[PDB]
């Protein structure tokens, strides 16, 4: 076959120790999950500086905690317009998911708190920068680039969903990079603890995945198709379906054809054809075989899994940074004043958070 | 180029969600 005895052996092994660290991080997730935090910081402990990005809903805002002096990213959003976009379970999700999850590339919550007027989700501050900008700037990514941050990505799906959790809003605009070149996974607007299936129209158009388009329940296989666009952008320098209206890119995704760029190996385009699989019971990650079809795929052959997991790899490169509050990685947003309202807003809505 | 039709195309920056 295509693994000798040795090979077949260490890769057998190593599956039964996943199977163990999976067991492992579900037991420590499902307390947390049980028993959420709530209440740990207030807005005055902060001095805020600059804004890192702007959403629909809200901004993040690097932050300086006052007593530690350590550099923060805060997510405000804004309780009234959170109610208007119908986000009022995406954003308790968000809060609940943040504080129980634990995974070397998933962003660290610190606090949150809320006030009359806003929601605020203090996370750990990710220096380096957004993936999108430093595709955008480059153009793209060379394919072992490209693999070194899909295998994380990999990886903090297979933990993700080993808990019951889809993530739903994979792209390059959510995921930053560290001092160390590794990926930090933010905004979990749309993850969601799901055992079955769930139904809500939500993502990024570019990323949507057949089912979510034709309106049916859908589950963790979206993340796997949405997996299939990411490394097609980060190789390509653009995602594989795309149109200046959401309706025509909607139609290029159902009809069940890529074409690839002519410098695309051979070995990309067949992990790609099994990832961006239009039929469910044939994408990869679906499969009996689950993200070990995936894992083991000719593409991640050089792959070192545990490796990248303890970060011993090294990294495509290391963003530039002058110092602990260097902004210089990020867009420079207009900034607009924190407004506390004299009256509570939309308090029975949020009793959770 | 595909790459030329994505830049002239309005989806290149961040991409809202839906
Ligand atoms: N945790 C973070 N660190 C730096 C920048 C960020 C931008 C958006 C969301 N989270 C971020």
């Amino acid at each position: 076959g295509h693994m000798g005895n040795a090979a077949a052996a260490k890769k057998g092994s190593e599956q039964e120790s996943v199977k163990e660290f999976l067991a492992k991080a579900k037991e420590e997730f499902l307390k947390k999950w049980e028993s959420p935090s709530q209440n740990t910081a207030q807005l005055d402990h902060f001095d805020r500086i600059k804004t890192l990005g702007t959403g629909s809903f809200g901004r993040v805002m690097l932050v300086k905690h006052k007593e530690t002096g350590n550099h923060y990213a805060m997510k405000i959003l804004d309780k009234q317009k959170v109610v208007k976009l119908k986000q009022i379970e995406h954003t308790l999700n968000e809060k609940r998911i943040l504080q129980a999850v634990n995974f070397p590339f998933l962003v660290k919550l610190e606090f949150s708190f809320k006030d009359n007027s806003n929601l605020y989700m203090v996370m750990e501050y990710v220096p380096g920068g957004e993936m999108f900008s430093h595709l955008r700037r480059i153009g793209r990514f060379s394919e072992p680039h490209a693999r070194f941050y899909a295998a994380q990505i990999v990886l903090t799906f297979e933990y993700l969903h080993s808990l019951d959790l889809i993530y739903r809003d994979l792209k390059p605009e959510n995921l930053l990079i560290d001092q160390q070149g590794y990926i930090q996974v933010t905004d979990f607007g749309f993850a969601k603890r799901v055992k079955g299936r769930t139904w809500t129209l939500c993502g990024t158009p570019e990323y949507l995945a057949p089912e979510i388009i034709l309106s049916k329940g859908y589950n963790k296989a979206v993340d796997w198709w949405a997996l299939g666009v990411l490394i097609y952008e980060m190789a390509a320098g653009y995602p594989p379906f795309f149109a200046d209206q959401p309706i025509q890119i909607y139609e290029k995704i159902v009809s069940g054809k890529v074409r690839f760029p002519s410098h695309f190996s051979s070995d990309l385009k067949d992990l790609l054809r099994n990832l961006l699989q239009v039929d469910l019971t044939k994408r990869f990650g679906n499969l009996k075989n689950g993200v070990n079809d995936i894992k083991n795929h000719k593409w991640f052959a050089t792959t070192d899994w545990i490796a990248i997991y303890q970060r011993k790899v090294e990294a495509p490169f290391i963003p530039k940074f002058k110092g602990p509050g260097d902004t210089s990685n990020f867009d420079d947003y207009e900034e607009e004043e924190i407004r506390v309202s004299i009256n509570e807003k939309c308090g029975k809505e949020f009793t959770e958070f | 180029t595909t790459y030329a039709d994505f830049i002239a195309s309005g989806r290149t920056g961040r991409r809202n969600a839906i």
